RNA sequence: CAGGUCUGUGAUGCCCUCAGACGCCCUGGGCCGCACGCGCGCUACACUGGCGGGGCCAGCCGGCGCCCGCCAGGACGCGCGGAGCCCCCGCCGUGGCCGGGACCGCGGGCUGGAACGCCCCCGCGCACCAGGAAUGUCUUGUAGGCGCCCGCCCCCACCGCG
């Protein structure tokens, strides 16, 4: 609750800018390459796309509460179909190494602890993505 | 000589437990059976038509 | 804004209207070379469109595009690499890659390989089912 | 009530006699999303919202069959655009547009034993209701294609051009060519 | 996903007398409701924003018309599993309808409202009957076939 | 065609404005084809008139917006 | 005394399993069994051309042996579950086996 | 005439191993992640034997079924008759014939042939 | 019904084969070779569209964590989990173009005794700008659009059962 009132939309944009000024995350800036995962024919052209992909992770890790998430399991969540052959499309997650990448700097900064299973999000990570979503709104 | 070569393993053999038939041999459960034998024998396994 | 109507530049004339990655793609296999978006890291802004360019991203693109390592960007986004004649994992550009099919298919027949007759008797590889839909105008070809 | 909740839904009337019956505009509600079963018995797509047969329409050639969601955002985005040129409701030039635009006259075979000759008919007023807002939606589509004016600007003008009776409509010219053959072998 | 075993286990009894289920082709709405503040949850989001546009006018379209006022005092942890996003938010609706009524006490005031909406919105109180059909070995659909290559 | 996409609008800005307020109401690709621009262009554009004040934003999508002026008389 | 027992009953017929069923209601009353639990049917589906050759319109045979499964739970002595199973009534190709 | 960046005659005296480094994807799987068969490597007993301790430089020929076998820089400049299916095929092992599979240098199809 | 299967069947008449076997194994290739004509499908022919992000909704019925890698994949561990379409914001701006993805040039990988299979990445950028004469399927949760499951499966589906 107060993370729903807050459009998640207006609050993964917002997040995104929440790290870049308070330095929380920093990009790993080897992501410039790399496209988000197999499906993508053209590679992210947004240049903040791992600042948006991280707000929304660490939002994800939030929803998901106790229930704990991995990391193959959070490419899911990015699936996409991939085209681009006669045979006819078939969805396909995202790979793995960007999003791998994003959980190891949130159980830095106290974000996220590890659980039974995949990791989940830590107490103090609890409060800063709440108290983000209801300052924000 | 023959006894050294005679049915070296080249692949799995799998036939139908009732008609002993390669082809169409069935995997899909524990039943290795016949797809044109099982219709036959479906009845005393007790697969039934809906 | 001072723009270029055509950029001459690697034997291709580059249109001034289309954004500068996409306008980059006519430019041989370059424009794809850096998988359709690496100057952005290198030099350039990533969409400010072919005319903007200026002489001196110009050279910087150009640097990047003539070596690799210059900025570390990986084999992946390289083309050949491990070369069977050179060792070498740089990207064949240019009219390089207009050569290497050619220089590739000399290799293709020296050898007598059953890729070469193929090539020369002007057949596909492969594909599987060759006979029924391989016909392209009462020829395959 | 107000169509979609933004153009004022008032008391919206229509002029002909024959399409006031099978036209329903009292049954509008907000987003003509309404599922119902309107294909259902013979006459029950008579008691449908005007908007919402035109908005089914919308999601043909099988290009986007089924995707009724952006049929809506079309139908909304062509409302307001029609809103702004004629600056009265969308929902009462919607059902001028759709009384004109139908055609009056049709011809048939009759099956008169070889003969094949068009015989002249009249129109059910519930055919004329469809195939007004099926010329509509076929010209706003045959308008875009391969054009820089997107769907939504051409709906809206397809249907402020009917409303009038300008030639240049698709809908028009479909009701006037239909009934020049009608009477030419009547 | 959908009739999963426990109908409501995130919130449970805590004043949730009233109990609706809204049913829409493989959509469940199983409807948790208390007379509350007012405002409603719908999968612990608020009723008033969804995240579909188009459909987010169609969700509140049965609050306004059985009375915005009788609705306030009311709040729900209605939850929507299986189905589609046009059948979640069908289902959801219907599940709001009959969740006010119960709740209201049957009298000739509540019979008015429920035939005042009923009539408005038809098939509001009554879960659709149409239900996926199934596909034969005739061709890729229930009723469609394969092409005749030789008539 | 409509080729150019670069602001190109040089001494026409004033022109392609008057002719941008002539239209009480004014849609992005409505610009392109009266006009000779591309609809990328006109979206840059049309902002420099939404911050100024001289047209508003009627109806918004990431593909149909729709513009009108707020007076022009 | 307490020490837990998980019973699996299994029956190609729902009738038959159901027969077990009742039959362990009623001898339950003595060593105190749990309610059955009906698990989902997991069924072994097979759909066949019918034709052993292909002449004809494809044409197929859906079989279908759906196994029914009911699960017990007894916190009671081993001699006690034992009384259970051997009085209650058994009816041929039902399947009651017992996991500690 | 260089064969991955080697002058030429470099790659003729190496080991399959020395060259497995700068070898394709495919050859590494083969050689080094999974090993060969002992009549695969009965192929190159026969070859030792038949190397330049074979006498004479007149040919040897050698025949061999065996067909998927990447030819390791031991063999350059070597000729051997491998089957299609029906017939011994000569073919000329070379510099860039190496870090190649044998099966696909001798030819079993018709080359079409067609135009009946 | 001379429909089809003796190539499912310790089904089977009768003839042939029977030790250099029409027994049975072992190897390598064949069925996938293409001047061609055709049947079933798939993907296209773009703005009602692609492409870059952001949300997120399934059923048949089904498990995952960790790290390494551009992916592909793999090692490590263990008890479990879930689509597209669509919606919201961007980019393109009617150009065979940022439609479309066909061969081929490499490269990195998997299942594998073994590619001659598949996968991914970096090139490449095939016709087709809506199909002639002809015909096919189809009525409510229906057609179609849109994905997933399962079968045969060493690996593999554009196919069929769903």
């Amino acid at each position: 609750s107060s993370v729903t009132r807050v459009p998640a939309d207006v609050f993964i944009n917002s997040f995104a800018a929440h790290l870049k000024n308070r330095g929380i995350i920093k990009c790993p800036a080897f992501t410039d390459y790399v496209k988000t995962g197999v499906s993508r024919q053209y590679a992210p052209r947004d240049a903040d796309w791992f600042y948006i992909k991280a707000a929304s992770v660490i939002r994800h890790f939030y929803i998901s509460g106790s229930h704990s998430i991995g990391v193959a399991g959070l490419a899911r969540k990015y699936s996409s179909l991939q085209k681009g052959k006669t045979t006819p499309h078939h969805t396909k997650r995202a790979s793995c190494k960007v999003i791998r990448s994003i959980v190891s700097q949130f159980l830095g900064q106290k974000l996220l602890i590890a659980g039974e299973r995949g990791r989940h999000i830590s107490p103090n990570g609890r409060k800063m993505v709440e108290d983000f979503a209801e300052g924000l709104q | 000589m023959r006894e050294t070569e005679f049915c070296t393993h080249i692949a799995h053999k799998r036939e139908c437990r009732i008609c002993g038939n390669y082809n169409s041999v069935y995997r899909k459960y524990g039943l290795f059976i016949c797809r044109r034998c099982f219709k036959e024998n479906a009845g005393k396994i007790g697969f039934v038509k809906l | 804004n001072d723009y270029r109507d055509l950029l001459r530049m690697f034997n291709t004339n580059i249109q001034g209207k289309v954004v500068l990655e996409c306008a980059l793609v006519g430019i041989k296999g370059i424009g794809r070379r850096f998988a359709n978006v690496a100057l952005k890291k290198a030099n350039i802004d990533v969409h400010k469109r072919a005319g903007e360019l200026t002489a001196a991203e110009e050279d910087a693109l150009m640097k990047v595009l003539e070596d690799p390592l210059s900025h570390g960007i990986p084999a992946w986004m390289l083309n050949r690499n491990n070369d069977f004649e050179s060792g070498k994992d740089m990207h064949i550009l240019v009219n390089t890659i207009a050569s290497t099919h050619r220089a590739d298919l000399e290799r293709l027949r020296k050898t007598r390989c059953e890729r070469g007759v193929r090539h020369h008797h002007n057949l596909k590889v492969r594909g599987q089912h060759t006979k029924s839909t391989g016909r392209r105008g009462h020829v395959v070809g | 009530v107000a169509l979609f909740n933004k153009w004022p839904l008032t008391d919206v009337k229509c002029q002909d006699e024959s399409l006031e019956a099978y036209i329903s505009i009292d049954n509008h509600s907000f987003v003509p999303h309404s599922a119902g079963r309107w294909s259902a018995k013979r006459f029950r797509k008579a008691k449908c919202p005007v908007v919402e047969r035109l908005t089914n329409s919308l999601m043909m050639h099988g290009r986007n069959s089924g995707k009724k969601l952006m049929a809506m955002k079309t139908v909304g985005e062509a409302f307001e655009l029609i809103n702004l040129y004629t600056g009265k409701n969308p929902v009462q030039v919607l059902v001028d547009a759709v009384a004109n635009s139908g055609p009056r006259e049709d011809s048939c075979r009759i099956g008169k034993g070889g003969q094949v000759r068009r015989q002249s008919v009249d129109v059910s007023p519930l055919r004329r209701v469809n195939i007004g807002i099926y010329n509509i939606a076929t010209g706003a589509r045959k308008a875009a294609f391969r054009k820089v004016r997107p769907f939504a600007e051409c709906l809206a003008e397809e249907i402020m051009n009917a409303a009038a009776g300008a030639d240049k409509s698709y809908a028009i010219s479909q009701r006037n060519s239909v009934e020049r053959i009608a009477v030419s072998n009547r | 996903d959908l009739l999963e075993r426990n109908d409501i286990e995130v919130r449970e009894r805590d004043k949730y007398t009233v109990h609706t289920l809204g049913k829409k082709k493989n959509s469940v709405a199983v409807a948790f409701v208390k007379a509350g503040k007012g405002d409603i949850l719908v999968n612990n989001v608020p009723l008033a924003l969804v995240r579909p546009e188009i459909l987010r006018t169609k969700v509140s379209e049965p609050i306004m018309i059985l009375g915005e006022s009788l609705f306030k005092g009311l709040d729900m942890n209605i939850k929507v599993a299986g189905g589609g996003h046009v059948s979640q938010i069908y289902a959801v609706r219907q599940a709001i309808s009959r969740g006010v009524l119960a709740s209201v006490k049957d009298e000739a005031a509540r019979s008015e409202l429920r035939a005042k909406l009923v009539s408005y919105d038809r098939q509001l109180v009554v879960s659709d009957p149409r239900r996926c059909e199934a596909k034969k070995f005739g061709g890729r659909g229930a009723r469609a076939r394969r092409q005749k290559s030789y008539r | 065609v409509d080729y150019p996409t670069l602001f190109a609008d040089e001494a026409a800005m004033n022109e392609a404005l008057k002719f941008i307020k002539n239209s009480k109401c004014i849609t992005h690709t409505q610009i392109c084809e009266r006009l000779r621009v591309s609809v990328a262009l006109a979206k840059r554009v049309m902002r420099q008139l939404v911050k100024s004040g001289d047209f508003a934003i009627v109806s918004k999508s990431s593909r149909m917006t729709i513009f009108k002026n707020m007076t022009k008389k | 005394m307490h020490q837990k027992y998980t019973i699996i009953v299994v029956g190609k017929d729902l009738k038959l399993v159901e027969r077990y069923v009742k039959s362990i209601v009623k001898e339950g009353r003595a060593f105190g069994i749990s309610g059955p639990c009906r698990a989902p049917v997991r069924r072994l589906t097979i759909t066949t051309r019918k034709s052993p050759c292909g002449e004809g319109t494809n044409t197929w045979h859906r079989f279908e042996l759906r196994m029914y499964k009911r699960t017990f739970w007894v916190t009671c002595g081993g001699n006690d579950i034992s009384t259970i199973l051997s009085k209650t009534v058994v009816i041929p190709g039902i399947q009651v086996t017992v996991e500690v | 005439p260089n064969f991955r960046g080697v002058e030429v005659e470099k790659l003729a005296t190496m080991k399959i191993t020395d060259i497995l480094p700068k070898l394709n994807a495919r050859c590494r799987r083969r050689i080094g992640k999974h090993g060969l068969s002992m009549k695969h490597l009965r192929f190159v007993n026969k070859l030792r034997l038949r190397r330049a301790a074979q006498p004479s430089q007149k040919p040897k020929i050698v025949r061999t079924h065996l067909r998927d076998m990447i030819i390791f820089p031991e063999m350059i400049g070597m000729t051997v008759s491998v089957y299609n299916g029906r017939q011994f095929i000569p073919v000329e092992i070379k510099p860039p014939m190496v870090g190649r599979a044998l099966r696909e240098y001798s030819m079993s199809y018709k080359i079409v042939s067609h135009g009946k």
